[PDB]
């Protein structure tokens, strides 16, 4: 009966690089910043849900201060908000002002920024945790013939490989903004091709982009939201060693994997 | 009815087995926002079992019935031999299992009642192929002595396997290399933890998809994730239906 209507919850949000979601120097004045900071126990990172759809912190509540993107999400009055729809986070932690359909977004070149809102195009960098416990998963990824991805060649390639129980290259990081990062090279991501020619998924440095963002879909796939398209072996066949970007097709099995973490 | 037979035990054909099962429990389920399917409730107690065939290495076959609002076992057949749980709906008995010779076991469905009568826990109880075939044909049989470890040994590689691919795989990894295994922490966290996962993602709807309370998952090093929403793979692609549980 009341488990089933929550009234709050405090917990934290990371995303970008395992950052966190932070109101900067814990300042309380409407229009107050928010920025990725490293994750830690104080207040000015702690965000309270409500079933208003609202977001709080010190008091007051998460929001875009803007229509079009690029302006600063800050914290603000809540009482400013009465006549607002609020915040809609998306079961792929997309963040999401229901008015405006800005995102929430650490879109700079490093991680050590202002959050803004901005238009979605599913990038790292507009993905999101909502939780307390704000570090990478380490995991290994099985897939196809019941074998686990491993990265290859320095770790520039990524391909179906035979289990093998602490082989260091068939552990992975499963990070807040939806990364996959070689889990002993964390600035390492799973990428789908850069290059329009090929559809090989691959090793790259991280860098926020779309290519880089993947979701583990309850229907069993590793899905890439903003290239609407999923993980597939090539051919079904492991012995090819690539793992390309697919449309979803349940014509073999290659599409379907799961975590074993 | 679906079924595994000892036979024809691959990692293949279990992990079929599984899908199939788990496709056969979520017919008729709702979706939430999290898209893991949730089990139908209220269902009249006519269409309320699901029967699967067990076969062991001597072609000895039992039949499992499982309620499909809770995918837990309420009985099964022998022959010409039937044993229902204490806390089987009531009616069940006029509904399967009606051409066999029925009896009552006196322990619950549930980890904690089996544990007591048998004496014996999950974490000293071996999983595996010997063990899985070994439980068939005590059940088979009705070795009293036997039936509760039977129990735990199938419970977790059916079921519980069903309702998570971790266990699914730690399974299959077992299966391959024929190599046995207790549960550890990460399984036993995800089994104790079905039913309180359901409420909260259900809950959760409310609130963003955070949730009322956190829930412990053990990884395979023995350290606990705080799930606290639905934003954790660790139970998204993991968890792979649920016990009804809110409007
Ligand atoms: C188009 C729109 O709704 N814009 C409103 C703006 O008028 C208001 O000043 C602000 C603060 O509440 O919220 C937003
Ligand atoms: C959502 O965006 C609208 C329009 O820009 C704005 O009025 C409102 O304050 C925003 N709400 C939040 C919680 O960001
Ligand atoms: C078994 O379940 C029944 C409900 O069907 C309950 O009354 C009883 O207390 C349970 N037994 C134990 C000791 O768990």
């Amino acid at each position: 009966n009341e488990q089933c209507s929550p009234q709050q919850r405090t917990t934290r949000i990371s995303g970008r690089d395992g950052l966190c979601v932070d109101v900067y120097g814990a300042l309380t004045a409407d229009g107050s910043r928010v920025i990725l900071y490293p994750c830690g126990q104080q207040q000015n990172q702690q965000w309270t849900f409500y079933p208003d759809n609202t977001i709080r912190s010190l008091g007051k509540c998460l929001a875009t201060s803007a229509l079009s993107s690029g302006s600063n999400v800050v914290i603000t009055n809540c009482d400013y908000l009465r006549y607002d729809d609020g915040w809609m986070v998306s079961s792929s932690g997309t963040m999401m002002n229901k008015s405006s359909h800005l995102v929430l977004t650490a879109n700079a070149a490093t991680s050590r920024t202002n959050l803004t809102g901005e238009n979605n195009v599913f990038a790292a960098k507009q993905a999101w945790r909502i939780g307390n416990y704000v570090e990478p998963i380490v995991t290994t990824i099985i897939g196809l013939r019941h074998m686990c991805l491993e990265a290859t060649d320095n770790d520039t390639n990524v391909w179906l490989e035979s289990c093998v129980k602490n082989k260091t290259k068939q552990y992975w990081a499963l990070y807040s903004d939806d990364t996959i990062r070689v889990n002993n090279n964390r600035n390492l991501c799973v990428s789908s091709s850069t290059d329009s020619s090929s559809k090989l998924i691959v090793i790259r440095r991280c860098d926020g982009s779309i290519n880089q963002r993947w979701v583990f879909t309850p229907q069993g796939t590793i899905s890439n939201p903003g290239y609407e398209a999923v993980m597939d072996v090539a051919q079904n066949d492991v012995y090819l060693k690539k793992i390309v970007l697919s449309s979803a097709t349940d014509k073999g099995n290659g599409q379907q994997w799961t975590v074993f973490y | 009815n679906l079924s595994l037979s000892q036979s024809n035990f691959s990692a293949d054909t279990y992990k079929s087995f599984i899908k199939n099962l788990r496709k056969q429990l979520t017919i008729g389920a709702s979706y939430g926002s999290a898209g893991i399917p949730i089990l139908k409730h209220s269902v009249p107690i006519c269409e309320r079992f699901l029967l699967v065939d067990l076969t062991n290495g001597d072609n000895e076959t039992i039949t499992l019935a499982i309620n499909v609002e809770d995918a837990g076992f309420a009985a099964y057949r022998a022959a010409d031999r039937s044993y229902f749980f204490q806390n089987a709906p009531p009616i069940a008995s006029y509904v399967i299992f009606t051409d066999t010779n029925q009896n009552i076991m006196n322990f619950n469905n549930t980890f904690e009642s089996i544990e007591i009568v048998g004496g014996t826990t999950r974490s000293e109880t071996p999983l595996g192929i010997m063990h899985f075939e070994a439980s068939i044909f005590h059940l088979f049989v009705h070795d009293e002595n036997y039936v509760p470890t039977s129990f735990l040994v199938l419970i977790q590689m059916v079921l519980e396997a069903a309702k998570f691919k971790f266990i699914e795989q730690k399974v299959i990894h077992s299966i391959m290399d024929m190599e046995d295994f207790t549960p550890g922490l990460a399984m036993l966290s995800l089994e104790e933890n079905w039913t309180q996962l359901s409420l909260q993602l259900q809950a959760s709807e409310s609130l963003n998809g955070v949730f009322g309370d956190s829930v412990s998952l053990y990884n395979s090093m023995d350290e606990p994730i705080g799930v606290d929403s639905m934003y954790y793979p660790i139970l998204t692609a993991n968890m792979a239906f649920q016990l009804y549980q809110c409007p």
